[PDB]
């Protein structure tokens, strides 16, 4: 998403994205949650289970 | 001449045991023994950011790189200090009412003054705190902290526990100091080694000229 | 304890530092350690694998610097937490097992008996202790001469209310009409000082 | 001079102390300690327990309106014990207490992958 | 930026300077605690009250414990009981009377 | 979190503990010292 390569599981997030976010960030830095490109859907980013 | 030996493991005494036969003390002494331990190190607080950059721009952006790493360093020494201090409250603060001795020395003859606070002194200490004090001896962000409790009241602090062990004996730390004799509380103190407390009241002159002599031959050592 | 949180504030102060370590490891991924950037995946999409190598190296440099402090400031907290572990196993043996003489060893007062209650990442000890309430000021003397003789005794010390001498023991008021039972007789009364007839 | 905020809880009160570490009031509710210039507290002669420690046995509370104020922390109530040589205390009535002491056996245990 | 890539070594330094001096500070300071703690123990068990532990403080048997304030430091003054003259008598486990 | 940074369970449950600290507690309740 966005030049951005990550691997995990995709699901819809309940968290609600304003029009202008497009992604979500921890402290970290990680990207916690990606709004789709194509179209303007909320997905919650969550890594494999490890 | 500097001289290579075995090292000595301490003059041999061989126990004369016997099935029949018992050693027993006709005679003993009173000694006093001094222990001493650091309740305490000298607090210090280092700013991270002045001694990495001498007050640069270009350094501080550099550190922003770096981050949290410069905050942790910093905060474990503030840590460090308050440790001191909570180190130097609890063991000094044993006592919870302050205590002082009575003027009349009526202790038996027994005395505590080089052990007492001298109020002549500005500051409170006894002269063998005195000694103690006597024998032990920057622009780069480096401070040092000065502890929550003064060197006065440490001394306030120990003479608060002294005047409760030479007056109520061990009741000030069960709970209210209870005023008893101190020959009395000797005697006490005798019935807890097990010897009995007759011996001490015989003995009591000797004991007190025992007790004065290692009080001033600790002061002298 | 329902009152106070402070008193179990300390079991919670130990897990706050564990928080505060992991947060601060969050942080330091954050920090770009002389990076071009702090996520290790943009220098890869912006960079060569050769040329993000040598910014990956200047993030694994802090990165590693960051895990080695984490590692000291948790052995350090390990060290003081088998510390108090180590009082508290003591404690649990010389206090809830069997009765302590050590002076203020569980609790102000002479203490009992303790019992161990489970507490998060803790051990609490509650112990029963011994209190005087209420004292009150006997005269009192080291030896009594019965017949010129002085007499100790045997268990507990002389009080006089100010018209009878009893015996009673220390700890708690219990006057007693004095005995040759009850004292022993031992040296003269010359010898002994501040004896009384 | 390093600037340390004496403040009591937010929820209790807003007002906020400034102490400056090793420098003179001048540099910079007017006190002077061993650790530094005070500012925000109001010098007391009355002595009081310790509530927040400024350091140099001066000692920061919220007292009548109410305003952050410096004094010389207590050393707890002085008591003369009536010492006799021919008097003793034995108490006639005792009470009994439980104590709460409370250790942190174990820390929390967290394990960090390096390489991840 | 020439300058900022000197700065940048110098930094690295300083930094683990403040790492080993809080590092050792860390060591020192639970050294120091440990110390407090005993003396803490110490203070509780013998000037507080006798202790019945052997050698708890000082050879010999303890009756009391005095302290005296020292720089970052306590001291302990403890009254002992040693024998001063010993002699041999002959001794038996038990008696018989009757 | 995703970090590699994990939360180990410890080996005795807080049921456990509370086991444990109830058996001490028996003891000294019904046996004394013994
Ligand atoms: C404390 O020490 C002083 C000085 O040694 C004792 O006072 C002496 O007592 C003896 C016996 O009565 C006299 O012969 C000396 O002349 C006294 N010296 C002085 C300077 O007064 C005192 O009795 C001891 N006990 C006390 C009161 O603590
Ligand atoms: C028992 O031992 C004590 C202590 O050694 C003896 O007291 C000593 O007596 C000598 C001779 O008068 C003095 O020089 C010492 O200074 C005394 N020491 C102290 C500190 O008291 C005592 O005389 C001995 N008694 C017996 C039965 O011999
Ligand atoms: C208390 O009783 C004792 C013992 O009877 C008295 O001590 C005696 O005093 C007389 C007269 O001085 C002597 O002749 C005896 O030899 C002493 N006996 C001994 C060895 O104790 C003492 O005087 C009495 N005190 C009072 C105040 O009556
Ligand atoms: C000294 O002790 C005697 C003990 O007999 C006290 O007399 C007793 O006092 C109590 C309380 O009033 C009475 O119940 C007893 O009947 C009294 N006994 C006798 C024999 O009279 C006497 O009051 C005491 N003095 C003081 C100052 O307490």
């Amino acid at each position: 998403f966005n030049g951005l390569t990550g691997t995990g599981v995709l699901t819809e997030s309940n968290k609600k994205f304003l029009p202008f976010q497009q992604f979500g960030r921890d402290i970290a830095d990680t990207t916690d949650a990606v709004r789709d490109p194509q179209t303007l859907e909320i997905l919650d980013i969550t890594p494999c289970s490890f | 001449s500097i001289i290579a030996y075995t090292m000595s493991l301490g003059a041999e005494n061989s126990v004369a045991y016997s099935n029949n036969s018992i050693a027993i003390p006709t005679n003993f002494t009173i000694s006093v023994t001094t222990e001493i331990l650091p309740v305490s190190m000298t607090k210090t607080s280092v700013d991270c950011t002045m001694y990495i950059c001498g007050d640069s721009t270009e350094c501080s952006n550099l550190l922003l790189q770096y981050g949290s790493f410069c905050t942790q360093l910093n905060r474990a020494l503030t840590g460090i200090a308050v440790e001191q201090d909570k180190n130097t409250q609890e063991v000094f603060a044993q006592v919870k009412q302050i205590y002082k001795t009575p003027p009349i020395k009526d202790f038996g003859g027994f005395n505590f003054s080089q052990i007492l606070p001298d109020p002549s002194k500005p500051s409170k200490r006894s002269f063998i705190e005195d000694l103690l004090f006597n024998k032990v001896t920057k622009f780069n962000g480096l401070t040092v902290l000065p502890p929550l409790l003064t060197d006065e009241m440490i001394a306030q602090y120990t003479s608060a526990l002294l005047a409760g062990t030479i007056t109520s004996g061990w009741t000030f730390g069960a709970g209210a100091a209870l005023q008893i004799p101190f020959a009395m509380q000797m005697a006490y103190r005798f019935n807890g080694i097990g010897v009995t407390q007759n011996v001490l009241y015989e003995n009591q002159k000797l004991i007190a000229n025992q007790f004065n002599s290692a009080i001033g031959k600790i002061q002298d050592s | 304890l329902s009152s106070t949180a402070s008193a179990l504030g300390k079991l919670q102060d130990v897990v706050n530092q564990n928080a505060q370590a992991l947060n601060t490891l969050v942080k330091q991924l954050s920090s770009n350690f002389g990076a071009i950037s702090s996520v290790l995946n943009d220098i890869l999409s912006r960079l060569d694998p050769p040329e993000a190598e040598v910014q990956i190296d200047r993030l694994i440099t802090g990165r590693l610097q960051s895990l080695q402090t984490y590692v000291t400031q948790q052995l350090i907290r390990a060290a003081e937490i088998r510390a108090s572990a180590n009082l508290a196993a003591t404690k649990m043996s010389e206090c809830v097992l069997g009765q302590s003489k050590r002076v203020d060893f569980c609790g102000k007062g002479y203490h009992l008996m303790s019992f161990p209650q489970s507490a998060p990442h803790g051990v609490v000890f509650l112990h029963v202790t011994y209190v005087p309430a209420q004292e009150k000021n006997f005269t009192t003397a080291p030896a009594i001469c019965h017949d010129g003789k002085a007499h100790f005794p045997r268990e507990g010390v002389f009080v006089s209310n100010g018209t009878h001498w009893f015996v009673t023991q220390r700890n708690f008021y219990e006057p007693q009409i004095i005995t040759t039972d009850n004292t022993f007789v031992s040296g003269n009364c010359d010898v002994v000082i501040g004896i009384v007839n | 001079g390093g600037v340390s905020v004496i403040t009591p809880g937010t929820n209790t009160s807003n007002q906020v102390a400034v102490l400056y570490q090793d420098v003179n009031c001048t540099e910079v509710n007017v006190f002077q300690t061993r650790a530094g210039c005070l500012i925000g507290a109001e010098h007391v002669n009355n002595s009081y327990e310790c509530d927040i420690p400024i350091g140099a046995g001066i000692c920061a509370s919220y007292q009548t309106s109410q305003s952050i104020i410096a004094y010389t922390m207590s050393l707890g109530a002085e008591n003369s014990v009536a010492y006799s040589n021919n008097s003793i205390a034995i108490p006639t009535n005792f009470t009994i207490s439980v104590t709460t002491e409370i250790l942190p056996v174990s820390m929390t245990k967290t394990s960090v992958d390096c390489t991840m």
